This record gives structure tokens, C-alpha cells and sequence, in this order.
């Protein structure tokens, strides 16, 4: 037997977006099973070269979780968006990230 | 109150050679160690990783944890390759220990296979998962018999050394562990929940400790309807939490958003909604 859990991701800034100051983009991807991910954070579709990430980890059902990051300036112009490919995914799957 | 320490394993199996290894150390949810696999050698995330321990000692238990690393791959692949149909599969272990309130310890070392739990290493015995049958119980057969001295070294591992360990670590790292970084708030407006139906949204980030207390309110009366976000992670060790709440239009006014955290020292955090009522 195998367990297969889809990925949870979740899209936050570090700081307000104050549009135009230095901030952080984070994208935590939890709960999925098994390890292999493909995790990417888009700035108008593109991906985003200098972009860091925590080392895998899991939680205590066994499934993983990480954390990318990537520091951005914030322009009205600019959308971003985080876009995981996983097992569980028959497409990736894409949740963009809302200024609130 | 408990304190934990655990060194986690993740071994992806892919084919009867290929196989990959992760490793990395934690105190409590901080990441204090990795595991660099090219050389095969234990990289100490913070100053105070080391924790106590001399060099001579981490440079022994970096060639234990080469040779634990050889054979375990070995011996799995030995048994996998008999049915290249299970492959890929997924090994993960939990191992370490934790200290409870009174000093007392307790040490675990628990193994997954494909997300679900194989066995567990209880008091002094390895005790197969209710849920695997053949695999769990071929494995504690194989574990409690013929590969033993791993037995005793698990044992003293996760109740002996883990402890004197997890206690250096914490005494190392005191400044750090023991710290308090107070949140920022901002409020914001999430997207309308309906027609004339307003949404305020509550961001607490970059705390720690991560225990935190958010709510919306009415002066005291807390509002039963806001709903509270998950206790997300920044890089940097700090944490984000969101609060909202849908309102009527007209009923916004007078609601703000309180946030308790240990490092506020007692004043805490209040900001009103104000939305385009200042001119
Ligand atoms: C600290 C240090 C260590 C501490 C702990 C150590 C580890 C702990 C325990 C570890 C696991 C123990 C549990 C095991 C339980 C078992 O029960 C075991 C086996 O169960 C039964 O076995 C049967 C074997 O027969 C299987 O039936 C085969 O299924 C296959 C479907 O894929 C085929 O249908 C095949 O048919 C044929 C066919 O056609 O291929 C017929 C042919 O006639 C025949 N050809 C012949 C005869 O010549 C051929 C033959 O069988 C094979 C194998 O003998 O021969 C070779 C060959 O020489 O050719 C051998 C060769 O080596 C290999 N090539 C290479 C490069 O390696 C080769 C190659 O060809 C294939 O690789 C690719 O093609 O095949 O097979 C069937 O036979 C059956 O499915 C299976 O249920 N179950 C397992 O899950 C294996 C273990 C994997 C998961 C376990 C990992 C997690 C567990 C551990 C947790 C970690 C430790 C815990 C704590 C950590 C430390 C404290
Ligand atoms: C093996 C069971 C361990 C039980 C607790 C051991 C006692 C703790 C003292 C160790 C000091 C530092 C060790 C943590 C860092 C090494 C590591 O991240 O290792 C993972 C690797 O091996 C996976 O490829
Ligand atoms: C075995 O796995 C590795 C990792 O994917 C790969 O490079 C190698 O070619 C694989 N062999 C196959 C698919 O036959
Ligand atoms: O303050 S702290 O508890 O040390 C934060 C730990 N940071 C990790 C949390 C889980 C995701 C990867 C980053």
C-alpha cells in the first residue's frame, strides 16, 4: 500500500505589499505525499531564477512540506503566482498571490 | 514545558541503483542541521549547532551516520530488487527524543514506508504497525533477530546520547531559543464574500515564539465569526497568521483587530478599521 496526499499551497507576503519597497514572497507547499515536487514561483509567468527554499520536512502524518521564498519589489504592473507540479496534480496547478 | 529534538531521513528508491537521501536535524520546528550527501557530512545551520559536543565526537557520529546510510540503502535495495514492481517507494524515519516537564526523556525512532507507518521502536522492542502486515512484520522479524547491535545502538541514540544533546544544544543556543520578536499587523480588505457584504482581513507576521492570539472585536466583545488562518512560516524563523472576517457594510465601523503575543510585554496590538472613514 501507498498513501498519496495532494499538495496545500499558500501564497503570502513577508511585509505588506507595500507597492514599490523591498519584501518577501512565500509560497508554502504542505501535505502532499510522495516527496518528489516540482515548485516554482512566477513573476508575470515566467519563472523566477533566484528563488531559495527550506529543506524537506514532514509532519508527524508523514507528509512533507517546504517553504520557497523569493525577495521582490511589488509594482502594479507585476502579478505573481506559484505554480506546483506533483503526482497527485494532472496539471499544475497555479495559485497567484492577491495584494490584500 | 517539552522540548524535542529529532533528526529526520527521507529515502526515495527509484531503481535497484538509484536511490536518493535526505537528511536534516531539528530543534522543535528550527532547523539546526542538514546533511550535505555528496560528502556525506553533517552541516550545522547556527553557530551554536554543535551544541556541546566536541569535534572529535560530531566527526564519529558523522562516520555512524555514513556507515548507517550504507548498509540501510544496502540491505533495502538487497530485498527491493527481488520486485522491481514496488518501485519507486519512499522510506521515511523519524528519530530523536524529547524531554518532558520534570527532566524525564523519552526517545523515539519511527519508520514510514510510502507515507504510511511501518513500525516503531517502543521501550526496547520493535513493534510493527497496525495497518502494513507482511512488510511490517517481515521487517521486525528481520530487525529483532538478525540485524541486532543496530538495535542497541538505536537504543542508546535516542535515550542517551539524544538527551545530553538536545540539553547542549539548548544551552548553546540560549540567546536564540529564548527569544522574542514582536509581530506586525496590518488590516486589509479580502475579496467581497457578496453584495454590500464587506470582507477585513487581519495580517500578523514575523512573531516568535509562534503561539500567538488573534481576533477580531467590538471593543471587548470578540467577534465569533472571524475565522483564523494557519500559522504559516517566514524564512528567518518567524511566523504569519491571517484573521478575516465578512460584515455588513455599516457594521464595519467600530471593529478592530487584537493581537496578544508573548513579546507585546503586556500592551497588545489593536488596529481599527478604518476603511475610507478618514478623510
Ligand atoms: C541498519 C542496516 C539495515 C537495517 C534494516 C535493513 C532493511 C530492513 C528490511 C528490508 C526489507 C525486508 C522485507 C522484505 C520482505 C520480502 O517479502 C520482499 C519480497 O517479497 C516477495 O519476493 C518475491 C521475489 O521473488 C517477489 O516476486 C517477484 O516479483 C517481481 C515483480 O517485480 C517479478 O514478478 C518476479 O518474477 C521474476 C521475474 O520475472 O523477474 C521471475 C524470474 O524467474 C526470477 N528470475 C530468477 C529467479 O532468476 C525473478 C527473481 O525473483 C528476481 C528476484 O529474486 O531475481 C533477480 C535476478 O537475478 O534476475 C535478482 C536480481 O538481484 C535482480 N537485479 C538486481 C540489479 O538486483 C533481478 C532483476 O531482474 C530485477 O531487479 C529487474 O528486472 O531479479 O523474478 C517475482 O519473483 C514478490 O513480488 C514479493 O512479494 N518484500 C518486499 O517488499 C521487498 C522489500 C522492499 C520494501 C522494503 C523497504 C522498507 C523496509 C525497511 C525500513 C527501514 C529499516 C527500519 C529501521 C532502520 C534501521 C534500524
Ligand atoms: C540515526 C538516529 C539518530 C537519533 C538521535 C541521534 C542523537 C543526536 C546527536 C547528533 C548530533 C547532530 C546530528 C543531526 C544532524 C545529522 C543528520 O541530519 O542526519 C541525517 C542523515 O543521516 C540522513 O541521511
Ligand atoms: C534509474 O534512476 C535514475 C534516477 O531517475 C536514472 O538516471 C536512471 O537512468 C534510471 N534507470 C532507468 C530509468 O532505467
Ligand atoms: O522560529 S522557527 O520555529 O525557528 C521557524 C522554522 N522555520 C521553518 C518552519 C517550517 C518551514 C521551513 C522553515
Amino acid at each position: 500500500a501507498a498513501i498519496q496526499r495532494t499538495p496545500k499551497i499558500q501564497v503570502y507576503s513577508r511585509h505588506p505589499a507595500e507597492n514599490g519597497k523591498s519584501n518577501f514572497l512565500n509560497c508554502y507547499v504542505s501535505g502532499f505525499h510522495p516527496s518528489d515536487i516540482e515548485v516554482d514561483l512566477l513573476k508575470n509567468g515566467e519563472r523566477i531564477e533566484k528563488v531559495e527554499h527550506s529543506d524537506l520536512s514532514f509532519s508527524k502524518d508523514w507528509s512533507f512540506y517546504l517553504l520557497y521564498y523569493t525577495e521582490f519589489t511589488p509594482t502594479e504592473k507585476d502579478e505573481y503566482a506559484c505554480r506546483v507540479n506533483h503526482v497527485t496534480l494532472s496539471q499544475p496547478k497555479i495559485v497567484k498571490w492577491d495584494r490584500d | 514545558e517539552h522540548v524535542s529534538f529529532h533528526v529526520i531521513q527521507i529515502f526515495s528508491f527509484v531503481n535497484q541503483s538509484w536511490a536518493r537521501g535526505q537528511g536534516s536535524g531539528w530543534l522543535d520546528e528550527l532547523q539546526t542541521h542538514g546533511w550535505d550527501s555528496e560528502s556525506g557530512t553533517i552541516i550545522f545551520l547556527h553557530q551554536w549547532s554543535k551544541g556541546q559536543f566536541s569535534n572529535e565526537e560530531l566527526s564519529d557520529l558523522e562516520l555512524l551516520f555514513r556507515f548507517y546510510l550504507f548498509g540501510l540503502t544496502r540491505e533495502i535495495q538487497d530485498h527491493a530488487s527481488q520486485d522491481y514492481s514496488k518501485y519507486p517507494f519512499e522510506v521515511q524515519v523519524k528519530a530523536g527524543c524529547e524531554l518532558h516537564s520534570g527532566g524525564s526523556p523519552e526517545g523515539f525512532f519511527q519508520v514510514a514506508f510510502n507515507g504510511l507507518d511501518l513500525l516503531s521502536f517502543q521501550q526496547t522492542t520493535w513493534v510493527p504497525s497496525p495497518g502494513c502486515g507482511s512488510l511490517a512484520q517481515s521487517v521486525c522479524h528481520l530487525l529483532n533477530h538478525q540485524y541486532e547491535g543496530v538495535t542497541e545502538t538505536v537504543y542508546n541514540l535516542i535515550r542517551s546520547t539524544c538527551p545530553r544533546f538536545l540539553l547542549g544544544l539548548l544551552d548553546a543556543g540560549k540567546m536564540y531559543v529564548h527569544r522574542q520578536v514582536r509581530p506586525e499587523a496590518w488590516l486589509s480588505s479580502g475579496p467581497s464574500p457578496g453584495p454590500g457584504r464587506l470582507q477585513l482581513v487581519c495580517h500578523v507576521s514575523g512573531f516568535y515564539p509562534k503561539p500567538v492570539w488573534v481576533m477580531w472585536m467590538r471593543g471587548e466583545q470578540e467577534q465569533q465569526g472571524t475565522q483564523l488562518g494557519d500559522i504559516l512560516p517566514n524564512a528567518n524563523g518567524t511566523w504569519y497568521l491571517r484573521a478575516t472576517l465578512d460584515v455588513a457594510d455599516g457594521e464595519a465601523a467600530g471593529l478592530s483587530c487584537r493581537v496578544k503575543h508573548s513579546s507585546l510585554e503586556g500592551q497588545d496590538i489593536i488596529l481599527y478599521w478604518r476603511g475610507s472613514l478618514v478623510p
